[PDB]
């Protein structure tokens, strides 16, 4: 059975400026497998509500999710993206940056 | 739309 | 579905895309598909209506339902100067039709069982969406 | 300037928990505009864009009846192809379907494409000639010579000819406002440093709604792409994409280096020079 490891990336829909309300994504597209747990974080607690988009595979036979949660960015604090997938043996932690 | 009648695999 | 009438419900939706259409055009289109509804409702019927079969059977419901795709396929040809997805659609059911009974010849009966309810389905489908088009057109007028 | 129409379908298959779950979508250009859910609180195709909900409730019952009619198609699938594989029914194995139909500018049939894959491996595809069913594996010949025996090709035809291209054509003359847009992208540059003698550039491009976009960082001379560091797409969410291209320079304040954008919006591909 064929396996593919996922391709994690977290961003912002707009650029990023204090005070002003922005969607955090986590987008992942490696997904051969569907089953995934994929959980966004800020200051290592799990937001109360994610929205997930539909599971459309590329022409590679690859899937790929985005996460869009709203929030607003502060200049401290460091939200992130875990990742526990069947390839991965640990759960994968990304972190945000304000230029990625 | 889609595909009326699909056949089976 | 498994009772004497698998899907009844396509001569029904049938009736209303022809009286739908009947206000535009003229009105062997509709004398087309309603003709093409009662071959593949009779067809239905036969197949559904099953002892679980005779091969002469399978070529009478193959005669039925290619004959229905001939109706569909005529229809489309007379359809399709106004509307031209509503005469494709009526293509794609025709070649629905014609695929359904190549089927229907080489597949076992158990295996022929849920697909005639899977194509009754999909054509059935397909004429509320018909009906629901050339309603609009109507109303456009 | 062209436009696509395309359906995905993933059916995948939960041993012990109950039946296999359905995910159905569809997608003009890179916008969505239906979805399909198998646990979902509604059974029914739930419109996504603002341009498909014109539709009257009969096409939804439509698709509606017809996504069901394919989600029992897929549910035999997995079984028959756990059939052919010989594979133990503890297992997960996740089928999936891709159709649609490509269109230019004049609107007309360009390129119809079905293919249907078991686990990764593309299982069987249909050529551009519409004919004849592309095979890699034992199973997959045999089920080709099963669908072709069903006549099942010439169906598709008739339906990646004149049904997809003329519902595509309606849903761009219905949504113009949505899908004939090219929104050009809002491209900037950004610098940072590390150890003071080294310094990495990233060119961004934020709001755009083509998903086809060139990003090409390169020096004073063409073609330098071993130093880029370039991410796939990234959806927004908003509709619009975005993409960062950027490079690790050794020398620090430099006016040699050049990001080009090429994308539809932009009458003439963008040259951005590095502000100081």
């Amino acid at each position: 059975m064929i396996q593919r490891t996922p391709k994690i990336q977290v961003y912002s829909r707009h650029p990023a400026e204090n005070g002003k309300s922005n969607f955090l994504n986590c987008y992942v597209s490696g997904f051969h497998p569907s089953d995934i747990e994929v959980d966004l974080l800020k200051n290592g607690e799990r937001i109360e509500k994610v929205e997930h988009s539909d599971l459309s595979f590329s022409k590679d036979w690859s899937f790929y999710l985005l996460y869009y949660t709203e929030f607003t960015p502060t200049e401290k604090d460091e939200y992130a993206c875990r990742v526990n997938h069947v390839t991965l043996s640990q759960p994968k932690i990304v972190k945000w940056d304000r230029d990625m | 739309s889609l595909l009326m009648w699909i056949t089976q695999c | 579905e498994e009772l004497r009438a698998a899907a009844a419900e396509l001569l029904a939706a049938a009736e209303a895309l022809a009286e739908e259409l009947r206000r535009l055009g003229l009105e062997e289109a509709a004398a087309h598909v309603l003709a093409a509804a009662r071959h593949v409702a009779a067809a239905l019927e036969l197949i559904a209506a099953t002892p679980a079969l005779n091969p002469e059977l399978k070529r009478e419901v193959a005669a039925h339902l290619r004959e229905a795709a001939a109706h569909f396929e005529a229809a489309a040809e007379i359809v399709a100067a106004e509307d031209p997805l509503a005469g494709a659609m009526l293509r794609e059911a025709a070649l629905a039709a014609r695929s359904m009974a190549a089927y229907v010849l080489h597949s076992s009966p158990e295996e022929a069982l849920q697909q005639a309810a899977v194509f009754a389905t999909g054509l059935a489908g397909a004429m509320l969406t018909m009906t629901g088009l050339v309603r609009e057109r109507l109303a456009a007028r | 300037g062209s436009h696509s129409m395309r359906y995905f379908f993933t059916s995948v298959s939960r041993p012990g928990r109950g039946e296999p779950r359905f995910i159905a979508v569809g997608y003009v250009d890179d916008t969505q505009f239906v979805r399909f859910d198998s646990d979902a609180a509604s059974q029914r195709m739930e419109p996504r864009a603002p341009w498909i909900e014109q539709e009257g409730p009969e096409y939804w019952d439509g698709e509606t009846r017809k996504v069901k009619a394919h989600s029992q198609t897929h549910r035999v699938d997995l079984g028959t192809l756990r059939g052919y594989y010989n594979q133990s029914e503890a297992g997960s194995h996740t089928v999936q379907r891709m159709y649609g139909c490509d269109v230019g500018s004049d609107w007309r049939f360009l390129r119809g494409y079905h293919q249907y894959a078991y686990d990764g491996k593309d299982y069987i595809a249909l050529k551009e000639d519409l004919r004849s069913w592309t095979a890699a594996d034992m199973a997959a010949q045999t089920t080709k010579h099963k669908w072709e025996a069903a006549h099942v090709a010439e169906q598709l035809r008739a339906y990646l000819e004149g049904t997809c291209v003329e519902w595509l054509r309606r849903y761009l003359e219905n949504g113009k406002e949505t899908l004939q847009r090219t929104d050009a992208p809002k491209t900037h540059m950004t610098h940072h440093a590390v150890s003071d003698h080294e310094a990495t550039l990233r060119c961004w491009a934020l709001s755009f709604y083509p998903a086809e976009i060139t990003l090409t960082w390169q020096r004073d001379g063409e073609d330098q792409t071993q130093d880029t560091e370039l991410v796939e797409t990234r959806p927004a969410g908003d509709g619009t994409f975005q993409k960062w291209a950027a490079v690790v320079v050794p020398s620090g304040q430099e006016q040699r280096y050049t990001c080009h954008v090429q994308h539809e919006g932009l009458p003439k591909p963008l040259t951005l020079r590095w502000e100081p």
